[PDB]
RNA sequence: CGACUCUUAGCGGUGGAUCACUCGGCUCGUGCGUCGAUGAAGAACGCAGCUAGCUGCGAGAAUUAAUGUGAAUUGCAGGUUGAUCAUCGACACUUCGAACGCACUUGCGGCCCCGGGUUCCUCCCGGGGCUACGCCUGUCUGAGCGUCGCU
RNA sequence: CCCAUACCCGGCCGUCGCUGGCAGUCGGCAGAGCGAGAAAGAGAGUGGCGCGGACGCUACGCCGCGACGAGUAGGAGGGCCGCUGCGGUGAGCCUUGAAGCCUAGGGCGCGGGCCCGGGUGGAGCCGCCGCAGGUGCAGAUCUUGGUGGUAGUAGCAAAUAUUCAAACGAGAACUUUGAAGGCCGAAGUGGAGAAGGGUUCCAUGUGAACAGCAGUUGAACAUGGGUCAGUCGGUCCUGAGAGAUGGGCGAGCGCCGUUCCGAAGGGACGGG
RNA sequence: AGCCGGGCGUGGAAUGCGAGUGCCUAGUGGGCCACUUUUGGUAAGCAGAACUGGCGCUGCGGGAUGAACCGAACGCCGGGU
RNA sequence: CUAACACGUGCGCGAGUCGGGGGCUCGCACGAAAGCCGCCGUGGCGCAAUGAAGGUGAAGGCCGGCGUCGCCGGCCGAGGUGGGAUCCCGAGGCCUUCCAGUCCGCCGAGGGCGCACCACCGGCCCGUCUCGCCCGCCGCGCCGG
RNA sequence: CGCGACCUCAGAUCAGACGUGGCGACCCGCUGAAUUUAAGCAUAUUAGUCAGCGGAGGAAAAGAAACUAACCAGGAUUCCCUCAGUAACGGCGAGUGAACAGGGAAGAGCCCAGCGCCGAAUCCCCGCCCCGCGGCGGGGCGCGGGAAAUGUGGCGUACGGAAGACCCACUCCCCGGCGCCGCUCGUGGGGGGCCCAAGUCCUUCUGAUCGAGGCCCAGCCCGUGGACGGUGUGAGGCCGGUAGCGGCCCCCGGCGCGCCGGGCCCGGGUCUUCCCGGAGUCGGGUUGCUUGGGAAUGCAGCCCAAAGCGGGUGGUAAACUCCAUCUAAGGCUAAAUACCGGCACGAGACCGAUAGUCAACAAGUACCGUAAGGGAAAGUUGAAAAGAACUUUGAAGAGAGAGUUCAAGAGGGCGUGAAACCGUUAAGAGGUAAACGGGUGGGGUCCGCGCAGUCCGCCCGGAGGAUUCAACCCGGCGGCGGCCGGCCGUGCCGGCGGUCUCGGCGGAUCUUUCCCGCUCCCGGGGGCGGGGG
């Protein structure tokens, strides 16, 4: 249960930050866990979403074991698009379909410089506090 | 218009009493915050006593209650000077004193010696300069055991 | 409400003639809200009937001779198993319902040796209906910080916090006391008497000295003493099956005689 | 039989009730408790590739610098030595407005210093800096058959 | 001979009274009563096989006898009548379908109301013990919103007047061109300005809405354009008047006053 | 006159019926009609009183109709009168 | 809705009762709650009334010591009459083969003790009026009782 | 006449500064009504309130007695409880209405003028040199200027003070710069940034799962984390977060330590001598307002107008007389207290789009009025636009097919979709407007999932089939009762009773055996406070 006098419960509170976050906080907003194998390289958890990661989908329509490369991360509908789900529209052309990250598991990341700080960085933060849990 | 029978009242509530209604809704609070301040200032004055100086001995002023016995504004000079105490040092080593106050009476002004004497008998003193003692100061080895003490010094008691 | 509200136009009645309902109307302009009835509970807007007021007697004060002879008798009804199984807990297993823990638990430090310390005594089937009934609550309580209800779960005493809190603070259902400051208010919850509860071997032993003995005051408050009973043998079964008192009755006539 | 009228039901209109949602209110409490001639509050006019409103901003005009963050913004186009967001300490900040050269039409000036005409010899054009009231301390220049002193 | 809600007999509901009765369900450890005209003991004592027997009793319950039942203003009681939220509780309900809404379906209750079936609907809801209230509408020339009959009715009648042909166009009484007949009749239905309006001006396009018929048309809508000054005005002067300073008054924002209780000229030929 | 003590029950007319007592208290304070009595008035469905009963507050059978007249006052029903 | 008052009801304590203001409780999900203070009951209401005020301020009944007792002791103790729910007693009376003889329980003439409450008669306290005598002393008086 | 001082008064685009205006919830100073109540109304009341004017701060104002009291006396201001709806005022009607004492929150005291003493010992500004300078300061040098004797600074202020003499003590405090170490209340001050546990496990519903079942014996995994929000319904374990005296980085502060420079020479007691106070002010008269203040509480105008053992107050006017208590007419001062404005937050037994602010939305917006000013209506497709390609009729609006979707029975003011009112279909009926109560009858839509009619014991008879009854044995369990022990008492009695004390708590019971400290008395006698018995 929350003690934090100074965060809130308040649920009209939580929904507005949430939907005027700015984008800074969108990007930590939309992050989606790593698959095993990177979970158990890395030791992390979870990692937000860039815009050239790949994904297995886990949960809807477009469930299914096809690793797909995402092309944008759209912000400002909090969504993400993959080069491989998408549906035609009545004149045939193809559209990409919105998927949030949070039903989402990348399947190897983008390893960027500033990628592997933050990968490090989380990794020793997490070990310490189980080094304390200890 | 007046019922059957009944008391003859007279509301005082002919004026715009609604527009100055004190309301007590923040009294925890101001608990809370009094409380607050208290343990700061307690330790901000890391030994000395919380409460504050010593007080002397009065007698309530009226038929009503002259049989009892207060806590006074403060020492008078008289009481000070019979007891050998300096007007501006009493204050800085922890005596209230007021000069408004006279001596009627001799039991007492004797029973308000008497009080600051065990008040002298009973401070401990800290050095004026922590590394070097002085004559009028306390030994070292007391200092080891000064404490804050709770509440009134040497409580008044009837 | 606001002390303001619906008074913040100026709106005049239009008064005997023009065919109108003679009611302060909004005065002058193109607008739709213009001569439309500004005050009054009956109109749209405007003022309330009594608006409420922030003085209203929100406070109430109970004798403190009463609150401890609600809390005396909250703790003795907590100790008779039909009316701890009346209110729901499940306590069919327990061994003893005054249940009594030595004052090992009290220095428990992980909530796994909190629900390990629940199974071994069989508690465990409480916290497994409190889980049970955690639903969705019902009405517009959804929408003001009150969106989950959930079922009352048993109570421990403790009398030094030494981690047990942390330890049984993550257990739904679960309310912890010190044993010098029990409240009603939890330990009668809803105001039905008998709920379950489990003790530790020092606030057992203190018990007696915080409520006094028949024979004896209580030590740590200032004067208190156990409330007197007004019947003591409330046995009426007995009291009519005694022979002393059989003896002293006339015959029962049980014979119906209908018209 | 047919038309018309009435009643009930099905369906379809008309209308927008009820119910369920709520980035909004109301009330209580907490900490802080800070504007302005170094030009405030307020108003006006402008600023986006496509922009009317709302919002943001001021001719550096939906923002510059710096720091943090770390790959977007997005309605369509276009193009890691750091995109975008946030913070905000550097810089900048049009006209009115206590509003300050005089007046309120944006009209009319004065003084000093620069650049064009000149090749300062003056006009003319452009640019920059001053030019409100009251009041304090000091400075300078004064006034008085005011009180005196030497001639 | 006929009939009232009157009277008599009977059934049922409720109220009141009897401050009526029942803890006696006393069982192989027992013995089944306290209705019977007569205040009170089925009184206790000492001497001359088959193992068996319905319901009950939320005592705030159940049962039995009598009498009675109008009602405005008003008073009181009970509501397992209803609405919203809170503390408890239902190992409650619910995407295998909640709330809400509709119904020629099946029922309950004297009633407030409620329970099922069917349909629509798509995410929450209710029972019981308590607590709290902005808690129940037929009216108030009630407030807001919506919709009728009237009614395809009143009406589209002030200032003489229109007709022929062609073109465009889905579409022509109303547009455009040509022809004819008319009116305004120079104190105009003409040609230009002031005030006011502020893009209404011009070209192209459209025909949803507007132009109380219609429109191929418009001062409508949509895209674009358009106002060039030494000499035309403003800009300058002062008029009736307005208004600072000095001064005076004023608790004060300020007000009076315009030469009046003011050291009110910052200019100049010339000479040094 | 007040006190004490003592003795007398055929409960001293009929009929009927439980009674006494204390708080708190709403609405009302415009009335009207009828037999009889009665004042003013030519008189009035006028104005004003006394007693009782009604209407108002009340439905039902009858007077064709009807606030007041005659009968009778009321829970939902069956039979009889 | 708030405040005041009155009365009726429910609960706690009871000649007392009440922390409402403050403080102590590691302040803080609930909790701005809850617990505690007792040498924090100041204080309020109640326990005493009356008078304008100075002020005063709430029983007494029997025997021995000087009835024509001055006046000390022995005591006894907060009235009396009527009506009074209940309780106590109890003449008599409640059964069966008879007879002697009990136990226990119920009935019941009359007679007791009489709750609350009502009525009445007394008594006491404060103000006021009339009458009259006596007593006390640190200051013997426009004194006090 | 001229020259030079001083006084008084001018002029400046002279050098350098300062004020104006705004907000205004809370605060201070003025001015200041009438609705209303009195069942009328004029005094009263509303009310020193609204409106009007001025001036601030983070709080303001007040404030260290010209006080309260009459007691065995208290002792600045402010705030709460109580005093108390009391004393009192009032056409003594309606109504109005304090204070002292007492308990608390907080608590802090001081400075001038005068009287005097010190060679004006004082202050401001310009120039140069040295330090750091984003709150313009410190040191030195200037025969630099000015202010000021019509009075600057040191000592000093009612609690007395000063000077001299004699005894006693007799020095580290503050400031301007520089560096250092550690600490910072509940958690180590504050602020900012970045991070830290556990299922998308196996089946199964769905359009989509966050649903349902399971996950052994570690009753899946974490839990100091089961608040909340998002994600295609309903999530402790998907994500952000949440808990944690958890981690890392940056910046600012406060407290201590050290160094340099600068100022500072300081106190207490006794004796002797001197000195000591605020004027058109107090006070009196009158007038007007105000107050509970009543032969005048406070304020103000006018007139009169002081004294120094004086003056003020002592709640009824006056004279006489003693007592009590302060020292007016000069000044500063935090804390407790107030806060419908502002910044940033937290919460709720509140409202849920005719409600709640007027304003959930391009709301003080559109719009109205010359202006002061007045002032709305208006939320919801869907999980995702997947927002209906294409064919066909029409000039087009608008349709029919086709298609997306779980659903177009969600088609761009689109969730649900009521009533009034209307169209159509079906059924029925119709000359006393319609509608209504009671009683039947007739016809309908649906329902009984009706259509050979209930079940239940105990027997009798017949056809069957079982691992079969009673009685015994073994073991376990339970109920009831009478011997052995144990526990409790809202019961009693006793003991030489009790860790050292030979237990605790309390007592308006005592203590020349008690003890200690304090005061009085010439090591001694008595009283008081505490401890002991
Ligand atoms: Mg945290
Ligand atoms: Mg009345
Ligand atoms: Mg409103
Ligand atoms: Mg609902
Ligand atoms: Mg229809
Ligand atoms: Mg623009
Ligand atoms: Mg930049
Ligand atoms: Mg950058
Ligand atoms: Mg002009
Ligand atoms: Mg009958
Ligand atoms: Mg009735
Ligand atoms: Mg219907
Ligand atoms: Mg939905
Ligand atoms: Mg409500
Ligand atoms: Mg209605
Ligand atoms: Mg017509
Ligand atoms: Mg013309
Ligand atoms: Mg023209
Ligand atoms: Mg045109
Ligand atoms: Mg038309
Ligand atoms: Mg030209
Ligand atoms: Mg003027
Ligand atoms: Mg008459
Ligand atoms: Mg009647
Ligand atoms: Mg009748
Ligand atoms: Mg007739
Ligand atoms: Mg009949
Ligand atoms: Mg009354
Ligand atoms: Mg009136
Ligand atoms: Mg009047
Ligand atoms: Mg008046
Ligand atoms: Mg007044
Ligand atoms: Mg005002
Ligand atoms: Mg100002
Ligand atoms: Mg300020
Ligand atoms: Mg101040
Ligand atoms: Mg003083
Ligand atoms: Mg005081
Ligand atoms: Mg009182
Ligand atoms: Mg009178
Ligand atoms: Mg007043
Ligand atoms: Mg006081
Ligand atoms: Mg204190
Ligand atoms: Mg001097
Ligand atoms: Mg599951
Ligand atoms: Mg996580
Ligand atoms: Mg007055
Ligand atoms: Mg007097
Ligand atoms: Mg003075
Ligand atoms: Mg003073
Ligand atoms: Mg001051
Ligand atoms: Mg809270
Ligand atoms: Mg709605
Ligand atoms: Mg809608
Ligand atoms: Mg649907
Ligand atoms: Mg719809
Ligand atoms: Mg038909």
């Amino acid at each position: 249960m929350k003690f934090n006098p100074f965060v809130t419960s308040d649920r009209s509170k939580n929904r507005k930050r949430h939907f005027n976050a700015p984008s800074h906080i969108r990007r930590k907003i939309m992050s989606s866990p790593l698959s095993k194998e990177l979970r158990q390289k890395y030791n992390v958890r979870s990692m937000p979403i860039r815009k050239d990661d790949e994904v297995q989908v886990v949960r809807g329509h477009y469930k299914g074991q096809q690793i797909g490369k995402v092309v944008q991360v759209y912000r400002k509908k909090y969504v993400i698009y993959i080069e491989r789900v998408q549906r035609e529209k009545a004149n045939g052309t193809t559209v990409h379909v919105g998927i949030h990250p949070s039903k989402v598991v990348i399947t190897r990341l983008k390893l960027d410089k500033d990628r592997k700080k933050i990968l490090e960085r989380k990794a020793k933060s997490r070990q310490v506090g189980k080094e304390k849990g200890k | 218009a007046p019922s059957r029978n009944g008391m003859i009242l007279k509301p005082h509530f002919h004026k715009d009493w609604q527009r100055r209604v004190a309301t007590w809704f923040n009294q925890p609070a101001r608990k809370i915050r009094r409380r607050k301040a208290r343990q700061a200032r307690a330790r901000r004055i890391a030994p000395r006593p919380a409460a504050g100086p010593i007080r002397p001995i009065v007698r309530c002023p009226t038929v009503r209650y002259h049989t009892k016995v207060r806590a006074g504004r403060g020492f008078s000079l008289e009481e000070l000077r019979v007891a050998g105490i300096h007007k501006k040092v009493a204050r800085t080593i922890g005596i209230s004193v007021d000069p408004r106050r006279r001596n009627k009476s001799t039991e007492s002004l004797q029973a308000n010696v008497q009080r600051l004497k065990e008040y002298r008998s009973k401070l401990v003193l800290f050095p004026r300069k922590p590394s070097a003692p002085k004559k009028g100061d306390s030994s070292a080895e007391e200092l080891k055991l000064a404490t804050q003490l709770t509440g009134p010094v040497m409580p008044i008691r009837n | 409400v606001s002390e303001l509200a619906g008074h913040q136009t100026s709106a005049e009645s239009w008064g005997t003639g023009r065919a109108v309902a003679r009611i302060p109307r909004v005065r002058g302009g193109g607008t739709h809200r213009s001569g439309q009835g500004a005050f009054g509970n009956m109109c749209r807007g405007g003022r309330m009937f009594a608006p409420t007021k922030t003085w209203r007697r929100w406070h109430r004060r109970v004798n403190t001779t009463q609150k401890r002879y609600a809390i005396c008798s909250a703790l003795a009804a907590s100790a008779l198993p039909a009316l701890v199984m009346s209110k729901g807990h499940r306590i069919e297993e327990v061994p003893e319902l005054p249940l009594v823990v030595e004052d090992k638990v009290e220095g428990y430090k992980k909530t796994k040796e909190a629900v390990l310390l629940l199974k071994k005594l069989k508690a465990w089937n409480d916290i497994k209906k409190v889980y049970a009934s955690q639903r969705m609550r019902a009405g517009k309580g959804k929408m003001r910080n009150r969106r989950r209800i959930q079922r009352r779960g048993p109570c421990v005493i403790y009398n030094e916090d030494n981690g047990i809190v942390k330890a049984f603070r993550n257990i739904p259902g679960i309310t912890l006391l010190n044993v010098t400051k029990l409240n009603i208010l939890k330990l009668a919850p809803g105001g039905h008497v008998g709920r379950f509860c489990i003790w530790t071997e020092s606030a057992f032993r203190k018990l007696d000295d915080l409520y006094g003995t028949w024979r004896k005051a209580a030590s740590l408050k200032s004067n208190y003493n156990l409330p007197m009973h007004k019947m003591l043998n409330t046995d009426l079964s007995r009291i009519l099956k005694s022979p002393e008192i059989q003896r002293a009755l006339r015959a029962p006539r049980k014979k119906i005689h209908r018209r």
